[PDB]
RNA sequence: CAGCGAAGGAUUUGGUGGAUUACUAGCUAAUAGCAAUCUA
């Protein structure tokens, strides 16, 4: 109900590392942050990682068996996760920065590269339970004289390859009883050598510099060693080579420069292949399958991957995310795409059932402050700093209406009639609430009232009164339409940010500057009550400031805040790594969630550590700005108990997965899951039926809800009585969207909502989020299907009801 | 030194200055005892700030009220206003800021003009 | 069986308070005399137009309550019915004079009938608020009208009025005054007992409503 | 951008065949997504 | 007893426990090897981190210890073992049944002794490897050449020699020919310490009265005497700086540092570790270092510096006192009660009966310290009551954390031995809270437990009486009086709604705040003892004393589960965080795991010390228990956060016993099914000729064909075709070889009649259908009203026919939801 | 003034030691030697 884990990352879907595919063709581990994210390609998902590094990772890798990768980040403390429970291991404390780290085809032995020298050591068991220190050191070689660059292995698991930012490349025995069978050196390159690889037998030993040389060593003649028998070239000019790999099987090399261009070659011929690019930034990284169907590019600075199909040339998935710039948020209507306002100005539209963008639009000039969804699904409306607030059409993906000003004002906040008739927006500078008829284009009206900036809007989705929100210290209502124009007033202790009114259009909670978030409702002006949210939101101490955590005051408030969408919760976010959330009835906390917990980013700690303090000057500031952690808009889903939120490593998104929790229904002794699963074989199915929510146990609900027979489900769905009915239709709804039984499911919701509609009728705030879902289950697999198996039907109609032949 | 807070209160053109201190609970506009206040008639309007939550929480601090300006019920309504945000104030810093917000319930849940004066008029139609 | 202690020290402050006030803090009574539960809006229509359920201590409220429509139906009704008594040209302005005269009222309600006077007055408000009336509609400018039904806000409304301005008209140059005045009519409309002003134009207007239905 | 970055709080970032366009618009696989009106 | 849940993962916040340690360098390093009951422990000495433990316990409890370089040489109840890194490179098992007593480590000989003047040596078989691996003869000390053994060594510059040490002699060997060589003369008392000298050939040995003999082997004489008073001497040292310094440590807590070159006192050192523990077990110096390791039986390792002189001039002569230095310690005594501090599974705390309160660190243990007790002053005017000579606290029985306003104001409570009042304390500046929060009825404080809001205390006394306190001036608010015996738990919501009293009389009181009325009252059949709210699911397992485990959920009163199966009384619960399971250790020796759904009992281990405390971690991953002996804290991993686990009633089908269901293919052949897999297949089938024309830059099947033709059945054939990639599937299906007969064309049409005759993958055989049409369906339109093509055609759609309940279901369900979530 | 109150009470401030990230030992020319030395 309110154990929200963290679910998935949205956004950034790649920053800092290097990509890698398992060993099935399925799953790609992007070094999003942070966290890992995992991209499942062919059933189309996504998730991250729960666990959190405390810098940036920098080095992925999982064993061939799939089992279990580790992740190193800026200083080696690597962490080990079991990768088909999700969970973490173990962590170790690596000294030095690393820089690669690969485990053997064999998977029994991963060696890294720290800093100058190389380390096997053998790994840990899935099988074998959780040691105090599972890992055991092989060996550690020291034979380098600078940091080793990258690292390779044999087609089986005994010489290992590594080569540095030191000239020369060498090779290694993995036991100490085959020292005589590799242990030279290569010299002869002129600068980095970055790639060293074996052939698919291993006698050719590809090595490949920095500048675009390729060199091609062989065991040959002028007792003999290592000739180096071909200097292949690359010539791209201004473009020193950046990231190197070569599938040993198909014979493929793949080459990313610093031009932000990228090649593939047929290597053992020299041909080339592909030379194309992705950018004026350099792909920081290529890694590929074990089947060489694909390959998957990195570039680092404008955040951006791309798997790529090079036999038939058709891109898996490409995409693009920001950095810090997250400045706004929006769910469709149906819980099912996102919409991310991205400060450089740009509105890229995300889904949740995938992880991918789908569109961006790239309209604007400078920022965009704010968006939100509008007319019945597919409207959305977007306000700048341009001076615009524009809609957007989301089913031909275009623009098709822009509302200005009259002298080019920065817009900050926007709300939307829910009938889609006006759309008001508001200004840091001009005191007055811009309102645009959006059927007609031109400037309704600028009503005004105020005598600072409006800080927030709202519409109430019912009554269609407005609520602002200004630095007054004024919250303010307007009945706009009906002849009237009628404002009313209402006083605030200090001055106010973060508006956002219930679903019911009754009342509105207001963020204040001092820590404390209020509800007001508006049919009367009178103050429900208050939340004092200060004293437990923890505001980072940063790197530069010359205050303690507890006397600052950069982020001791809040400035996004949302209801959800019973009524009954108040999410909440601003400046500081905390999103909380109340209840409130209840008025009282009940969880709070830190954001990050990287000091990569600046605000995270609360308390410092005291070494990196000097004479003068901290120990980071000394460079060889930090951004700072924000959430800057937070909302509830429509179709979840999940939640996202937009902070400065883009879309957090939290959720519920009552799969693990006990989260029993005034269940006694008698009732248990033996008792329902033999109440079904015995087939009273109403009472298995309300004796499994009663458990609240969602497998024991699928079960009896599979094992239900068709020709009953009218009765059954007759006799459930009235308090289970949010229960099942939310069930209904979040277990059809991804099943596969359609028209058992819709046997049941029409004989759901057939025998207790009117109950529903006057309920509706009661199935809000209930049956949203079950209408984005409808209108997003069920009437495409039955829009394909019209087109059948209509086709081979034509086809046989016409005739022809010339 | 000695634990003390000083708030305001403001109808119309009254203005009234409350010195809350720890004290043996004694309540006095300017010197006058809190009983012998006119008209006679809003004398439960000055004490419903003493009245609503119970003297035990005034059992502790004593409270020292000037007003000036004003007729009389603009005068009542400062010295309730005062009154009120000086004792949750007083409870706001030296005492428990739970206590603090069940005062602010309380006060609130009553009217919020026993909080905040309503300053900001007229309306030009 | 059980018991809450919260108090720990007994009500010993500097300025001794008087007993009835702080006998008054447990629990608020308008007046410090008539506690404003177990009063009850008998009709039905009215309940959540007439405001019973937020207990005062006088009836000087200094509310906002003209600046939305219907929000006038949420102040209570004992100030409801002082403010339309300071209505007349004499006397506007002088509400502390009229929350004392309803004061010696319904303290006068209750020495005659004891019940408690707020129930006396809402059950008066509810047996006085006419059900029907008309409107002179044109009809080419003839004798014209029709029967139409009244909402419940112009029902209290009305009631409020009516029981106001009777109690003037009948104390205008009689011995009695106003407080007694209002306190006799405000007892005959509790009775509906149709002897009163605003009961008789009540049956009144009804009457006329029905004969033009 | 470099006079809004400096006036501001919060920190700011900043021939082949294709530079292959990463951030494309209007993709849920669309061709005619001109209105009738438009055509 | 073996598990299936939890496996036991380390023994944290125990540092050693008597057994005299030793040293080793590596470099310029210096590592410490410390005992510590079972395995051993392996810090640094120079910030004094932990480094290694061992991986696996030892069979019986290590009784000595040594090290060379890299390796350090257990031994216990038979064998040594040597080890590297903390992890067992070799066994080596003794030729006896007699228990191991002493070890040296000198060149190639390892010198091992039992207890009964026995002594294996051992040989490296190659005099290059690392470690004594082969047996190379066995000495026996006779009765009439000494006494029992107490010590044994090699001294330094001795041709393959060997010191024992005896209680009445001591006694030379050649270890080659395994031949005596010199027996000392006669020692009037026993011994009980010997140590080397850095200067040639003596050695310093100490008796039980308390002196000091240094023989000269050489000479076979004694050079010097230092003379004590009645102390039990325990173990020497010497300076090796230069400074000649010696140092003995007598188990009475000394610590006597002597000079040598003018046989003076330097400093005396009292009660430097706790006399009833052992006093000092073993001190030694750092050689060329001028720094004291000292350990005790009390589970404390101290390190002592000398610093330099203040003398300039006159040097050796004033000697500055030794400081005290870094030092690492856990309670001595077995710990009371045991609580997690924050959700992050980082800090714990501990409350031991030696009365000390520690924040261990389950990290990373050096973070582990002790909270501090000193008193924050009373700024209203009184003076700190109590006595004058600061002793430790009384005992403490009862706690409770809530880190939710966590050193913005006093933090957690605790609840002590038979003391009227229940003070509290702060977890982030780690030392004692300003209040003492009394119980005003006299009985003694038994139940603490605070809001998770972090602002009020409720104290449990034991005449029945609950007074609630504010933590943030420690004032009273209100005295909940229900009860007529002991209070043994109290609990509060996670939204501050209802309250749950739970006394000694059975009697579990359902209130609730805000209107301090109460709302339920019942009635059990047993004493109670112990009270876990589970605070997220309001559910909350009472003890009982007719041994049960009472799970009650706190909204609707009734008793919900009922766990049977103890012998004795339970010591402890907690909730598993999700709230499945209830781990309860009881006094039979066992901990037992239940799973409240199905009210079974999991698994019980038998653990050989009867466990007192149960604590699972905020995030389901350690399961930390407290038992009735060992200093230490013993956390366990559940396996079952990796693995699922099952779900089965011991003493001493499988889908609902790994909890887990998955969806069957279809319910009935009657009903629909779409795809299993991903819904956006449809999608990329239907216009990957335009996906590709966008996102492009600026044979077996037909065999399977006419097999399944001529076998009349296509089901393998559909088998093949639904499951792969779609590129593959539209460059297979546009390309069908159809030209006069299209035979292959009307296998296909039947098939995909077939298909969806089934009911089955129906959106996937409608978008094949889809896909053929629009590859080649001008050919069909062509010759349309061929025979073949025509019946295929027919057929198909009157099996097509079928599919139109579907969008009747549809647009039924859409429409009426639309109309009830408008209208 | 009062009371609190076991052979003192209450403050200012320096230094050292332990934390402030998650505990796999040191050095070098590193499949080994060193830790008393890498020299012939």
């Amino acid at each position: 109900k309110s154990d929200f884990k963290f679910s998935n990352l949205l956004g950034t879907v790649y920053r800092q590392g290097n990509i890698t595919f398992s060993d099935d063709g399925k799953q790609l581990l992007s070094p999003v942050g942070n966290r890992v994210s995992v991209f499942d390609l062919i059933n189309n998902k996504s998730f991250t990682f729960e666990y959190e590094h405390r810098k940036n990772i920098a080095a992925i890798d999982l064993n061939k068996q799939g089992t279990l990768l580790i992740s190193i980040d800026e200083d080696g403390r690597a962490i080990l996760v079991n990768f088909k429970a999700r969970n973490v291991l173990h962590h170790f404390n690596f000294k030095e920065k690393c820089s690669a780290v690969k485990f053997s085809p064999d998977g029994r032995l991963f060696a890294l590269a720290s800093g100058r020298f190389l380390q096997i050591w053998k790994t840990p068991d899935v099988n074998k339970d959780r040691q105090f220190a599972p890992f055991v050191r092989h060996r550690v070689h020291a034979g380098h004289f600078q940091d080793i660059t990258s690292l390779t292995w044999s087609q089986d698991s005994r010489f290992i390859l590594t080569t540095s930012k030191d000239l020369s490349a060498k090779i290694w025995s993995v036991d100490s009883e085959e020292k005589n069978l590799a242990a030279t050196t290569f010299n002869g390159h002129r600068d980095y050598v970055m790639g060293a690889f074996f052939s698919h037998d291993q006698e050719k030993i590809y090595t490949v510099s920095k500048d675009g040389a390729v060199f091609v060593w062989e065991f040959t003649k002028r007792k003999y060693s290592w000739r180096i028998t071909k200097k292949h070239f690359f010539y791209a000019n201004q473009a020193k080579v950046k990231c190197v790999t070569f599938h040993p099987a198909t014979r493929l090399l793949a080459v990313g420069f610093t031009s932000g261009e990228f090649r593939l070659y047929d290597l053992p011929d020299f041909t080339l292949i592909q030379q194309l690019s992705m950018g004026q930034n350099p792909v920081n990284t290529v890694s590929v399958n074990q089947t060489g169907e694909w390959l998957a590019f990195g570039s680092s600075k404008l955040g951006q991957l791309l798997v790529y199909e090079w036999q038939s040339e058709s891109y898996i998935l490409k995409q693009q995310g920001h950095f810090d710039s997250t400045n706004s948020l929006a769910y469709s209507p149906d819980g099912s795409r996102v919409v991310t306002a991205s400060e450089d100005g740009k509105i890229k539209v995300w889904d949740i059932t995938s992880g991918f963008c789908l569109a961006t639009f790239e309209e604007h000039t400078s920022s965009v402050t704010a968006v939100q969804f509008a007319k019945r699904g597919q409207v959305m409306f977007s306000s700048s700093l341009d001076g615009t607030v524009r809609a957007w059409d989301l089913i031909r993906y275009r623009n098709f209406r822009t509302f200005t000003g009259t002298e080019r004002i920065q817009f900050n906040c926007l709300a939307v009639d829910p009938s889609g008739e006006v759309v008001c927006a508001g200004s840091l500078d001009n005191f007055d609430i811009h309102v645009w008829s959006v059927q007609t284009g031109q400037l309704l009206d600028a009503l005004s009232g105020h005598e600072g900036p409006v800080s927030c809007l709202s519409f109430s989705q019912e009554n269609s009164v407005l609520a602002s929100a200004s630095w007054d210290k004024t919250i303010r209502i307007w009945s706009i339409f009906g002849r009237s124009q009628q404002v009313e007033p209402i006083e605030v202790y200090s001055d106010v940010l973060a508006l956002s009114m219930r679903p019911d259009g009754k009342e509105v909670a207001v963020s204040t500057l001092k820590g404390q978030i209020s509800i007001f409702n508006i049919e009367d002006a009178k103050q429900v009550g208050n939340i004092d949210c200060r004293k437990d939101i923890i505001s980072g101490r940063f790197n530069q400031d010359r205050f303690t955590a507890k006397n600052s005051e950069r982020s001791k408030f809040f400035t996004t805040i949302h209801y959800s969408f019973d009524g009954m919760a108040i999410v909440a976010g601003g400046n500081n790594n905390s999103i909380c959330l109340y209840d409130v009835p209840n008025e009282v906390l009940l969880k709070r969630f830190i954001v990050s917990r990287n000091m990569a980013l600046n605000g995270t700690l609360e308390f410092l550590n005291s070494k990196k303090m000097t004479e003068a000057g901290s120990l980071d500031l000394i460079d060889d700005m930090r951004p700072e952690v924000r959430v800057t808009s937070v909302q509830f889903s429509p179709t979840a108990n999940a939640f996202a939120a937009a902070s400065t490593e883009g879309l957090l998104i939290y959720s519920t997965n009552d799969t693990i929790l006990f989260d029993p229904f005034d269940l006694d002794v008698d009732v248990t899951p033996h008792s329902t699963v033999e109440a079904l074989r015995e087939k009273q199915f109403l009472n298995a039926l309300v004796m499994a929510f009663r458990l609240n146990e969602e497998y024991l609900i699928n079960k009896v809800y599979e094992a239900i027979p068709i020709k009953e489900i009218p009765l059954v769905a007759s006799n459930i009585p009235a308090i289970y009915l949010p229960r099942i239709l939310k069930f209904i709804g979040d277990f059809a969207i991804e099943s596969q039984h359609i028209e058992f499911n819709l046997i049941w919701i029409k004989a759901l909502l057939s025998a207790s509609g009117g109950y529903i009728n006057e309920h509706k705030y009661l199935f809000s989020t209930a049956m949203r879902s079950i209408q984005r289950f409808i209108v997003r697999v069920a009437k495409e299907v039955v829009n394909t198996t019209t087109d059948n039907k209509y086709t081979y109609r034509f086809l046989v009801s016409t005739d022809g032949s010339m | 030194a000695v634990p003390s807070v000083q708030t305001f209160g403001k109808k119309k053109s009254a203005t009234a200055v409350a010195h809350v201190k720890a004290g043996k609970g004694l309540i006095k506009v300017n010197g006058s005892p809190i009983t012998l206040v006119e008209p006679e008639i809003l004398r439960f309007k000055v004490y419903e700030p003493l009245l609503l939550v119970g003297l035990d929480k005034f059992s502790n601090i004593d409270i020292r009220v000037r007003v000036t300006g004003g007729g009389h019920v603009s005068q009542v309504y400062a010295i309730r206003q005062a009154i009120a945000k000086g004792l949750v104030a007083y409870h706001q810093k030296y005492v428990d800021e739970q206590s603090k917000n069940e005062l602010k319930k309380a006060f609130t849940s009553y009217d919020r003009t026993l909080l905040i004066a309503d300053s900001r008029r007229p309306e030009p139609k | 069986d059980f018991e809450v202690v919260e108090e720990f020290t007994p009500v010993v402050l500097a300025t001794p308070i008087p007993e009835e006030v702080q006998q008054a803090q447990t629990e608020i009574k308008l007046f410090n005399k008539w506690s404003f539960e177990e009063v009850e809006v008998k009709d039905a229509s009215l309940v959540d137009y007439v405001q019973v359920r937020q207990p005062i201590f006088v009836a000087h409220t200094a509310g906002r309550y003209a600046n939305k429509r219907f929000r006038k139906a949420q102040c209570p009704i004992i100030e409801r019915l002082t403010n339309s008594l300071m209505m007349n040209g004499r006397n506007n302005g002088k509400k502390l004079k009229a929350v004392r005269i309803i004061k010696h009222t319904l303290d006068i309600i209750n020495v005659l009938t004891d019940q408690n006077p707020i129930q006396v007055v809402v059950d008066a408000i509810t047996n006085t608020g006419p059900r029907e009336d008309t409107t002179r509609v044109g009809g080419g400018g003839a004798a014209r009208r029709q029967a139409v039904d009244v909402s419940p806000l112009r029902r209290v409304n009305q009631a409020i009025a009516l029981l106001t301005i009777g109690a003037r008209e009948a104390a205008f140059r009689n011995i009695k005054t106003i407080a007694e005045t209002l306190a006799e009519e405000l007892i005959n409309a509790a009775k509906g007992s149709s002897t009163s002003y605003a009961i008789k134009k009540k049956d009144e207007l009804e009457r006329v409503a029905k004969s033009n239905r | 951008y470099k006079l809004d970055v400096l006036s501001s709080v919060h920190f700011v970032p900043k021939t082949p065949t294709i530079s292959m366009e990463d951030a494309q618009p209007l993709y849920m696989s669309n061709a005619s997504s001109l209105a009738p009106q438009e055509i | 007893k073996n598990s299936k849940i939890f496996s036991p993962f380390r023994i944290i916040g125990n540092v050693s426990n008597g057994v005299p340690f030793a040293t080793g360098t590596l470099g310029s390093t210096f590592y410490i090897v410390t005992c510590v009951g079972k395995t051993f422990q392996i810090y640094d000495a120079n910030t004094l981190h932990l480094l290694f433990v061992s991986e696996k316990e030892t069979p019986s409890s290590i009784v000595a210890l040594s090290a060379h370089f890299h390796y350090v040489y257990a031994a216990y109840e038979n064998k040594v073992g040597i080890y590297k890194r903390g992890i067992e490179e070799h066994l080596l098992e003794l030729e006896t049944d007699a228990n191991v007593e002493h070890l040296c480590i000198f060149g190639d000989y390892l010198c091992a002794s039992t207890d009964d003047n026995s002594i294996f040596i051992y040989k490296k078989s190659d005099p290059q490897d690392k470690y004594p691996s082969e047996f190379y003869t066995k000495l026996t000390v006779t009765e009439i050449q000494g006494g029992e053994i107490v010590s044994l060594q090699h001294l330094a510059t001795y041709l393959n020699k060997l010191t024992v040490v005896t209680k009445s002699n001591v006694l030379l060997f050649n270890v080659r020919t395994g031949k005596l060589v010199f027996t000392s003369n006669e020692f009037p008392d026993q011994i009980t310490t010997a140590e080397p000298a850095p200067v040639l050939d003596i050695i310093a040995l100490g008796t039980v009265t308390g002196e000091v003999i240094m023989f000269n082997m050489r000479k076979g004489k004694r050079i010097r005497t230092i003379k004590i008073p009645q102390s039990r001497i325990s173990s020497l040292s010497f300076r090796t700086d230069g400074s000649s310094h010696l140092s003995v440590g007598t188990s009475s807590g000394d610590l006597i540092f002597y000079d040598l070159d003018r046989r003076s006192r330097i400093h005396v050192l009292k009660n430097i570790h706790r006399e009833s523990y052992g006093g000092v077990t073993q001190a030694t110096f750092l050689n060329g270092q001028p720094i004291i390791v000292t350990s005790g039986g009390d589970n404390s390792l101290k390190e002592y510096v000398f610093d330099p002189s203040l003398s300039q001039g006159s040097g050796d002569v004033v000697v500055q006192p030794p400081r005290y230095l870094r030092s690492r310690g856990g309670h001595s005594q077995p710990p009371s009660y045991i609580a997690f501090a924050d959700s992050q599974s980082h800090f714990m705390l501990s409350a031991s009966k030696d009365r000390s309160l520690w924040s261990f660190s389950l990290r990373k243990d050096a973070q582990s310290q002790e909270m501090s007790q000193r008193l924050h002053k009373k700024q209203d005017g009184g003076r700190v009551g109590g006595s004058t000579i600061k002793s430790k606290f009384p005992e403490i029985v009862a706690l409770a954390i809530e880190n939710a306003r966590i050193g913005e104001w006093e933090n957690i409570i605790t609840a002590h031995k038979d003391e009227k009042f229940a003070r509290t304390w702060d977890m982030r500046n780690k030392r004692v809270g300003r209040w003492t929060f009394d119980t005003t009825d006299d009985g003694f404080v038994k139940s603490v437990a605070m809001s998770q809001c972090g602002n009020f205390g409720f104290i449990g006394s034991s005449n029945g009486s609950i007074t609630i306190y504010n933590m943030q001036s420690g004032i009273l608010r209100k005295k909940y009086k229900l009860h007529k015996r002991a209070v043994t738990g109290i609990s509060l919501d996670g939204m501050n709604r209802k309250m749950v009293s739970c006394g000694l009389d059975g009697i579990v009181g359902f209130y609730d705040f805000n209107k301090s009325t109460l709302l339920g009252k019942l009635k059990l059949d047993a004493p109670i003892t112990a009270m876990v709210y589970h605070r997220s699911s309001d559910l909350f397992a009472l003890a009982l004393d007719d041994l049960s485990i009472v799970v009650i959920d706190a909204v609707t009163q009734r008793v919900v589960r009922q766990l049977w199966g103890h012998s004795n009384r339970i010591t402890a619960f907690d909730f598993s965080p999700e709230g499945r399971w209830i781990v309860s250790a009881s006094l039979d020796s066992t901990i037992r795991t239940w799973d409240l759904p199905t009210g079974g009992c999991i698994d019980g281990i038998i653990v050989d010390n009867v466990a007192t405390n149960v604590k699972f971690s905020p995030n389901g991953d350690l399961l930390a228990t407290t038992h009735v002996t060992g200093n230490g804290i013993c956390i366990w991993t559940n396996r079952a956060q990796f693995k699922t686990v099952s779900t089965r009633t011991i003493d001493e089908l499988n889908d609902i016993d790994f909890n887990t269901y998955t969806s069957l293919e279809q319910i009935d052949k009657e009903l629909l099914t779409l795809s299993i897999g991903p819904r956006s297949k449809m999608n990329t089938l239907l216009h990957l000729d335009v996906i590709r024309k966008r996102s492009k830059p600026k044979s077996h099947f037909t065999k399977q064909l006419r097999e399944g033709s001529q076998s009349k059945d296509y089901s393998s054939l559909l088998a093949t075709l639904i499951n792969f990639s779609p590129a593959a599937v539209d460059l297979e299906i546009r390309s069908l070889n159809s030209f006069e007969p299209f035979d292959e064309i009307v296998w296909f049409i039947d098939a995909l009649t077939q298909g969806l005759k089934s009911n089955k993958n129906f959106e996937l055989y409608e978008t094949f259908m889809s896909l053929l049409f629009k590859a080649h369906g001008d050919v069909i339109h062509a010759n349309n009203k061929n025979q073949d093509i025509a019946s295929a055609l027919q057929n198909w759609e009157d099996v097509h026919k079928k599919e139109d309940r579907l969008d009747d279901l549809v647009k039924f369900c859409m429409g009426v939801a639309a109309f009830v979530t408008t209208a």
